[PDB]
């Protein structure tokens, strides 16, 4: 998974937040684009701009109104992939001034 | 005059704290679906103090 | 009446409704001012006048 897009149109009219965890770095920008098909693999009035199955990683998205707030952890599991329920704490990472609406979101994949 | 300075003059519900919002559809006042009528039941909302 | 001698006809003891005013294309032209149309049905008087 490459990363999300959140927004309300997704493409044109409006800004709408896009998140691509680029390998080396996390890219994030605001404005549209229509970029979805297929970069997981080998084989505009832009108003802000910023840089940064034995693995489970989970994470929390939330828009406070004002910003973007995000929270995440790294975890080992056994093979058994379907949530193992020994207790975990996410942490935060960041919390963007980006002032956008929000009511819908996509995947990256 | 100067126009190059704008305001929203209405908008279909109030902002949330620190929302953000350029967009510059027509606001449908009254039964019209807008579709570039204006000036009555629909009305472009950038206005200016000029 | 001719404009330079207009009339203030008396409107009282009765309740308005302007929504059934602003909804309509019934007249040749039609504004509002100071408040939304959908502001108009809260608002009270001691008179009110045509
Ligand atoms: C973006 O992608 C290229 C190729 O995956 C990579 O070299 C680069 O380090 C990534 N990050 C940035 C911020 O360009
Ligand atoms: C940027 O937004 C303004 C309205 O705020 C609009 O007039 C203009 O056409 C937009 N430009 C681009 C390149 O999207």
């Amino acid at each position: 998974i490459r990363g999300w897009i959140f927004g309300t149109t997704l493409d044109s009219k409006t800004q709408s937040l896009l998140i691509v965890n680029n390998a080396t770095n996390v890219v994030i920008k605001v404005c549209e684009f229509q970029f979805c098909n297929d970069p997981f693999l080998g084989v505009n009035n832009c108003t802000f701009e910023y840089v940064s199955f034995k693995n489970l990683r989970e994470f929390v998205f939330k828009n406070i109104d004002g910003y973007f707030k995000i929270y995440s952890k790294h975890t080992p599991i056994n093979l058994v992939r379907g949530l193992p329920q020994g207790f975990s704490a996410l942490e935060p990472l960041v919390d963007l001034p980006i002032g956008i609406n929000i009511t819908r979101f996509q995947t990256l994949l | 005059g100067n126009y190059n300075y704008l305001y929203r003059l209405f908008r279909k519900s109030n902002l949330k704290p620190f929302e953000r919002d350029i967009s510059t559809e027509i606001y449908q006042a009254g039964s019209t679906p807008c579709n570039g009528v204006k000036g009555f039941n629909c009305y472009f909302p950038l206005q200016s103090y000029g | 009446a001719s404009v330079y001698a207009w009339n203030r006809k008396r409107i009282s003891n009765c309740v308005a409704d302007y929504s059934v005013l602003y909804n309509s294309a019934s007249f040749s032209t039609f504004k509002c001012y100071g408040v939304s149309p959908t502001k108009l049905n809260d608002l009270c008087f001691t008179n009110v006048y045509a």
